[PDB]
RNA sequence: UAUACAAUUAUCAUAUUAAAUUGUUAAGUGCUGAUUUAACCAAUAAAAAUAUAAAUAAUUUUUAUUUGUUUUUAAACACCAUUAGGUA
RNA sequence: AUUAAAAAGGUAUUGUUGCCCACCAAUUUUUAUAAUAAAAAUAACGUGCAGUAAUUAAUAUAUUUAUAAAAAUAUAUUUUUUUUUUUU
């Protein structure tokens, strides 16, 4: 593991005397610690052992510089080192280790680290369970990081392709729209600066008129129209299709559709409740009446077939 | 000992919230006298804690 | 047996023998339920009493004749006051609120082994090294913590006038005007009242004790309220 | 059935003669059903149980 | 399964 | 089992002060006196002029050793 | 504090191996435990051994021909203590 | 089997014992206790130290208890603690006897100073035995003679109990006739 | 010190000695690893019998002490290497030297200075003590004018 | 900690903390400080069931110092 | 320290070897001076009878 | 352990009758309840 | 037949924030033979020893999963046999 | 001239000539109609003596044996009555 080049870059933007000094004592001892704005903390300095900075390495022995370098560091030392080094990557400045994203990130190696660790000898319930517990945690923040922004999303998920990770508990509770509740109940419920993702002039409704929002879009002149996968769009342009092919057909082959009209012509007199009584209106026939549907009628055999 | 019942009571207490809240006054398995060196590759040697099984 | 009549009031169930003190800082008033102390009732309650009971340095109830916490400091600021005045018995450079006392249940557990004398789970953690290997290892020849003026933030109160600045004024051992209420809408002047005395206090340290025109009418007010009280 | 019916704050688990009258129970119910699981498995060295199985073989033909 | 005195009352056996 | 031999005879360590405590015979005889018809005794016509200290509770009830309860026995 | 290096292990494998050599002008430095254990001549062969173990080595091994090596005395240390140990001897 | 065993170094007609002896032995490296005997001390009262020491220290008690015989755990623990808890009983009980002593050694203390007071300091010094008569070195010489005689601490190790040993043996550290749980 | 490893070896020729201990190097440099020190003893008698080729106890055996700074992953093979050696009789390792029991928690206290004064010898006395101070007085009169050449 | 348990709330822990002080017979109380809790304290004050109550102005708790009367 | 000694070699299995040698670090409770905080009681019986029979 | 529950003393008839102030008769009294019957004739 | 538990501590199956897991050592005669046990007794009989510093308390345990049967050298060893052995 | 002088228990109240245990034996009830199974009441019989500090302690789980209480083992407990070592 090594430290990214941009934290040198910045420096040497922010503090020129500084930077040009350590360049020129580039192979001599120091005696001041020009790179204390470098390494702000301990964990910013995972280059060689005991957070020691490469710069004061210098007037010492190649014998103490390879025994402080990182050939010489434990596992629990590395594990550290690398996860320093991806949480300054995400890090919003060098202090943060609150926010989501360092969290996540954080818990992700740690996560990977104790999978390893059960893969090797998997007899530690104990490593399960604080598995099991570092991954909801991952979970959660992932899903409070959410809100906040998304683009983090799109640069750190593509790790590895993963683009499935939160997926959703279980059927039943994902339902009743319980996985989604998570952000109301972070607190993150509506906060995404939707002006800026997308117009939000066409995204409410007028009271006045009760009309939709997709009537306020289309009298706007907007398509707020999510991309579509194959299935739609067939079902779609087969439905456009419709009055076009229709148009055509009965000009040109009246033969059948005659037959047709006559047989649905016939089939309204022979039917069932022809009138448009109150019982014909119902919409939800078996669930509307019930009492009738063990005895008189047979046609439905459960009393309810939707969410009402 | 069963007049100072509470104290092993703590005793199992901490035991019990070491080993993730689960076994209570319970001790791990007996092992043979030569367990960690007679026992052959992929069997456990050294006994874990009741929990861990 | 008592216990089997009332069970509201008492618990013979063994591993409950802890109580139900509301009395404690814990996250649950069950402090047999509680899971940050343990109690060793072998060896505890050598200056509070029973073993169950909250320790000195973690009580958060006090007597009438028993004295509170003492400040930490970190005399100096008493030469205001009187020069024989020797070191306040209330003001300590060593006290921890949050000091962790060895307990044999929790830190020196025997109970998986056959409780011999020569093993048993052991910490170190909770009380610090004696070994001499301490001070050789953490021995420098640069001067320590104090000298190289590390620390920023100094006291967590901005200023003290016991610690960080001089005392002033008269030492105030049982709370009584640390403890009291304002009879004054802009709370200059304070009142305390027993059953039959009633003490009044002015409250002007920014000015001197000085008294304008509404606050000495406020305190004529209160003077001749409270000398016209039916039980002063 | 309930074998810790002992009374409010007992500083013991349950009652001895309280429990004998449980582990009686337990034993006669774990006799019997060992004598009946035996029995039912002696069925099976029965004469007609060798009938049962010579007529399910089957037909070995080349 | 109940134990019950045939000589003498149970209530006069218990209330020593 | 073994029990000790006196243990049925054993005081109640809680509640075998408030019998004796000065208070409680106080405010009994206050009322008993104040009832009317009850000849007040040389005590009480005493100790109403010079009434006991409030703030002497017994370790019993204070639960804390370092407690100087009493000024006299300090 | 020098690491040995590669190239210099074989010299400082030899003068660790001949710092018992089995004989010196000067007293022999004490190992880890702060014994003086038995003083090897080259090729590996025991020619001298403390008086503490001389019994020991005798019945173990009988025929092992080993001279009881005795500790440098101190006389640079105080000229006056080498003049009365003389002295001593002289004496008997 | 183990050393300790019940059957360890048994003689008979198959049984060969294991481990080379004299010299650098079997024990070469597991003796516990050597100590070289010397004339004018008797090995007998070597042994009856020893011994002593053992017995004192309450280890051949649990050398027996877990050689003799096969002990669960929990027995273990529960005689472990209850013998803990007994001594720490008995060490509360002995500090009430010790205080008191010490107020019995305060009462004579006073009783002297009475006997000092009305007898003179003089005096008494000469009943405790001042050399006052000691006119020449020989008379104060006799009794420092006598003195170092007392001095002369002999070995106050005392006889160890004998082993008794019951039927199926129950207990096997019992030492004494009285029955144990 | 990283680890310290305390191996007793049969008293063989000086040649097969110095042919173990070159083995040993060869074995610990090709892991890229360095070795702090290595002090070798006498043929010391040690309390339990270690049975040599002819499986009868010798009591006799050398002291070498190995003091080295490798990696977790390099150390267990070189561990490996040295146990399965035939020279070496047995082979103590120590790892709690970084973080000694004795111990914000400053790890280059003791990692800078060898196993030695960590772990006091028998034979040092109190003459320790003032030999310390020397030492500590000239080192920290010359440490900074011979840093600064 | 669990669902079947009560849910606690300060004033709940309030009261039971005072009677527990004045079971015992203690002097001061510390007890937590929101704007209920520290009204309620007020109050007591006020109708005389309470010595006094003083609000540090410390984000957790207050000190409430009770009275007795004739033992 | 004791389980590394023994696995090394410089530490025997049963004993000590320096038993004799410890004890001059080993406190000696000396019968001629009392000490007033010994565990025995005998120690103090002896110099009650001591003072009694001056 | 089969025995149910007992309070140690009374509950306050004041805080009995105080937590009374949403049951189901002063709902029907506020008249929360929308009907739909027909109630009493 | 209708007509007011508890919530300050309740012993039989309601575990849910917890640091675990892994170390490679010990013991090796055959000799003229009565060991163990209340008693009988069976066949080489001696043996396996290393720790701490370090893992956040939380707002979705609602979520993996988990509580002394766990298979081989010795020593232990329950059915059954009776001159007396097998068997975790 | 070697001696009396400690602790330590009712499941019994009809109080050991006691409660109590299954089996055996006898009557009968309930669920059930399936050649079922299970559970419950009962003063005298027969085999015993399992438990009740109760004659090799008792309790819990697992295995096993069977005229019956139970017994023996593996593991975990004591509602088992208890006996003094603060660096020899
Ligand atoms: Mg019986």
């Amino acid at each position: 593991v090594n430290i990214p080049e941009t934290r040198q870059m910045k420096f040497e933007e922010q503090h020129p005397l500084l930077a040009g000094a350590l360049r020129k004592l580039e192979g001599q001892p120091k005696g001041f610690p020009f790179w204390y704005r470098k390494y702000p903390t301990r964990r910013h300095a995972y280059e060689y052992r005991f957070s020691i900075p490469v710069e004061m390495l210098d007037g010492y022995n190649d014998d103490v510089k390879k025994a402080l370098s990182k050939g010489m560091m434990s596992i629990q030392e590395k594990q550290f080192a690398q996860e320093a080094m991806y949480m300054e990557r995400y890090a919003e400045h060098d202090f943060d280790t609150t926010s989501p994203a360092v969290l996540a990130v954080k818990r992700a190696l740690k996560c990977r680290v104790l999978r390893n660790h059960l893969l090797t000898n998997p007899h530690n319930n104990i490593i399960k369970t604080v598995l099991a517990n570092t991954e909801r945690k991952l979970n959660h923040a992932l899903r409070r990081l959410r809100k906040v922004d998304f683009k983090k999303y799109w640069e750190i998920i593509r790790d590895h392709d993963v683009q499935d990770i939160l997926q959703p508990p279980n059927l039943v509770t994902y339902r009743q729209g319980s996985y989604w509740k998570y952000d109301w109940n972070a607190g993150l419920a509506i906060s995404t600066n939707l002006a800026d993702v997308m117009d939000p002039r066409g995204l409410n409704g007028c009271v006045e008129t009760g009309r939709s929002r997709s009537e306020v879009a289309r009298d706007l002149g907007l398509s707020y129209t999510r991309p579509l996968h194959e299935n739609e769009k067939k079902q779609l342009s087969h439905q456009a299709v419709y009055y076009e092919r229709l148009a055509k057909f009965k000009m040109e082959q009246p033969e059948a559709a005659r037959a047709m009209e006559r047989e649905r012509f016939v089939r309204k007199f022979s039917g069932m409740f022809v009138k448009m009584d109150i019982r014909s209106g119902a919409p939800d026939f078996p669930s509307t009446y019930r009492r009738l549907l063990g005895t008189k009628v047979v046609r439905w055999a459960s009393k309810r077939h939707g969410p009402n | 000992p069963h007049d100072w019942r509470h104290f092993y009571a703590q005793e199992k207490l901490v035991r019990e919230r070491q080993q993730n809240g689960h076994a209570y006054g319970r001790r791990p398995k007996q092992f043979s006298f030569g367990a960690r060196y007679v026992k052959t590759d992929g069997y456990g040697k050294r006994p874990r804690l009741p929990y861990n099984k | 047996p008592i216990e089997f009549r009332f069970y509201q009031r008492y618990a013979n169930h063994p591993n409950r023998q802890s109580g139900i003190q509301f009395l404690t800082h814990y996250n649950t008033h069950q402090r047999f339920r509680v899971n940050k102390d343990y109690i060793d009732y072998m060896h505890w309650g050598k200056e509070q009493g029973q073993a169950r009971l909250p320790h000195r340095h973690q009580r958060v109830a006090f007597d009438f004749n028993d004295q509170l916490h003492p400040t930490r400091i970190g005399y100096a600021w008493f030469a205001s006051q009187d020069p024989t005045f020797g070191h306040h018995p209330d003001l300590s450079s060593s006290f921890d609120p949050n000091y962790r006392v060895f307990s044999h249940p929790e830190h020196w557990n025997k109970m998986f082994t056959k409780r011999r004398p020569g093993e048993g789970d052991i910490d170190l953690s909770v009380l610090p090294s004696r070994s001499l290997l301490g001070p050789l290892m953490a021995h420098s020849d640069t001067k320590g913590i104090p000298y190289f003026k590390v620390d920023n933030r100094g006291h967590s109160n901005g200023r003290v006038p016991g610690v960080n600045a001089p005392f002033f004024g008269e030492f105030d051992q049982k709370m009584m005007q640390a403890m009291s209420r304002p009879l004054n809408a802009n709370r200059t002047i304070t009142g305390n009242d027993g059953r039959f005395s009633k003490t009044i206090m002015i409250n002007e340290p920014q000015c001197n004790q000085a008294l304008s025109a509404k606050t000495a009418s406020e305190l004529s007010k209160e003077i001749d309220k409270a000398t016209n009280a039916v039980y002063s | 059935g309930q074998v810790t019916f002992g009374p409010r704050n007992y500083p013991y688990p349950s009652s001895r003669w309280l429990a004998r009258r449980f582990q009686m129970k337990k034993h006669r119910i774990i006799k019997r059903f060992r004598f009946r699981r035996y029995k039912l498995a002696a069925v099976a060295n029965l004469p007609f149980a060798k009938m049962i199985r010579v007529g399910m073989l089957p037909e070995l033909k080349s | 399964l109940h134990q019950y005195p045939t000589a003498r009352h149970k209530s006069l056996v218990k209330d020593r | 089992y073994k029990m000790p031999k006196n243990m049925g005879v054993a005081p109640r360590f809680d509640t075998w002060n408030e019998k004796y405590e000065p208070w409680e015979h106080m405010k009994r005889m206050g009322r008993l006196v104040g009832t009317g018809f009850y000849i007040p005794p040389e005590w009480y016509n005493h100790f109403r002029m010079f009434p006991p200290i409030n703030h002497n509770f017994q370790q019993e009830k204070t639960l804390n050793p370092h407690n100087a309860s009493e000024p006299t026995q300090d | 504090i020098n690491y040995v290096p590669h190239a210099q292990l074989r010299e400082h494998i030899d003068k660790e191996l001949d710092k018992y050599v089995a004989g010196k002008n000067e007293p022999y430095p004490l190992n880890f435990v702060g014994q003086m254990p038995f003083l090897e001549d080259g090729d590996g062969n025991i020619v001298e051994v403390p008086e503490s173990l001389l019994s020991n080595h005798m019945a173990e091994h009988p025929d092992s021909t080993a001279k009881p090596h005795e500790p440098h005395t101190s006389s640079s240390i105080s000229e006056a203590a080498a003049f009365e140990e003389r002295m001593l001897r002289a004496m008997v | 089997y183990m050393m300790y065993h019940r059957k360890a170094m048994g003689t008979m007609k198959y049984s060969k014992w294991k481990g080379a002896h004299g010299g650098i032995s079997h024990f070469y490296g597991r003796t516990p206790m050597v100590e070289e005997v010397r004339p004018n001390e008797p090995i007998t009262l070597v042994d009856r130290r020893i011994m002593h020491y053992v017995h004192h220290s309450r280890l051949r008690h649990f050398q027996l208890f877990r050689s003799y015989q096969e002990k669960s755990n929990s027995t273990e623990c529960k005689l472990r603690e209850g013998e803990m808890l007994r001594r720490r009983w008995h060490r509360r009980l002995q500090k009430s006897f010790i205080a008191f002593m010490q107020f019995k050694t305060m009462k004579v203390l006073e009783d002297q100073a009475r006997l000092v007071n009305t007898y003179g300091q003089a005096a008494v010094n000469a009943a405790l035995g001042d050399p006052w008569n000691a006119t020449d070195n020989v008379a104060r010489e006799r009794k420092s003679a006598a003195v170092r005689r007392q001095v002369r601490a002999l070995p106050m190790v005392n006889v160890v109990p004998k082993h008794v040993a019951t039927m199926k043996q129950i207990h096997n550290d019992r030492f004494n006739y009285r029955w144990r749980v | 010190v990283f680890y310290s490893f305390v191996l007793v070896m049969k008293p063989r020729q000086r040649r097969f000695t110095s042919q173990a201990l070159r083995e040993i190097g060869v074995a610990v440099y090709s892991n890229g690893g360095l070795i702090r020190s290595i002090t070798n003893e006498g043929i010391m008698r040690p309390y339990s019998r270690f049975r040599d080729a002819d499986n009868t106890p010798l009591t006799y055996a050398r002291y070498i002490i190995l003091q080295l700074d490798m990696g977790e992953e390099e150390m267990g093979k070189v561990d490996k290497i040295i146990r399965e050696h035939q020279d070496v009789l047995m082979a103590l390792k120590l790892n709690n030297l970084e973080r000694p029991v004795g111990i914000a928690y400053f790890p280059l206290d003791t990692f800078t200075r060898l196993e030695e004064e960590i772990n006091w010898s028998p034979q040092t006395s109190a003459d320790i003590y003032t030999q310390l101070e020397m030492n500590w007085k000239e080192f920290s009169r010359t440490r900074w004018s011979s840093f600064l050449r | 900690r669990r669902r079947e348990e009560n849910l606690y709330t300060p004033i709940y822990d309030f009261c039971h903390r005072i009677r527990e002080a004045t079971e015992q017979r203690k002097r001061f109380v510390v007890v937590p400080s929101t704007i209920e809790t520290r009204g309620c304290a007020r109050v007591m004050h006020d109708h005389g069931l309470v010595a006094g109550f003083r609000d540090f102005h410390n984000d957790r708790a207050f000190a409430v110092e009770l009275k007795y009367f004739q033992g | 320290a004791k389980a590394q000694a023994i696995r090394i070699g410089l530490y025997p299995r049963f004993g000590n070897p320096f038993w004799f040698r410890s004890q001059k670090f080993r406190p000696k409770a000396y019968q001629e001076n009392y000490d007033p905080t010994t565990y025995s009681t005998k120690r103090t019986v002896e110099h009650f009878a001591y003072n009694w029979v001056q | 352990r089969s025995g149910k529950a007992r309070a140690f003393v009374f509950r306050d008839p004041s805080l009995r009758m105080m937590r009374a102030g949403s049951g189901y008769q002063q709902l029907r009294r506020m008249g929360m309840p929308m009907q739909v019957g027909m109630g009493w004739r």
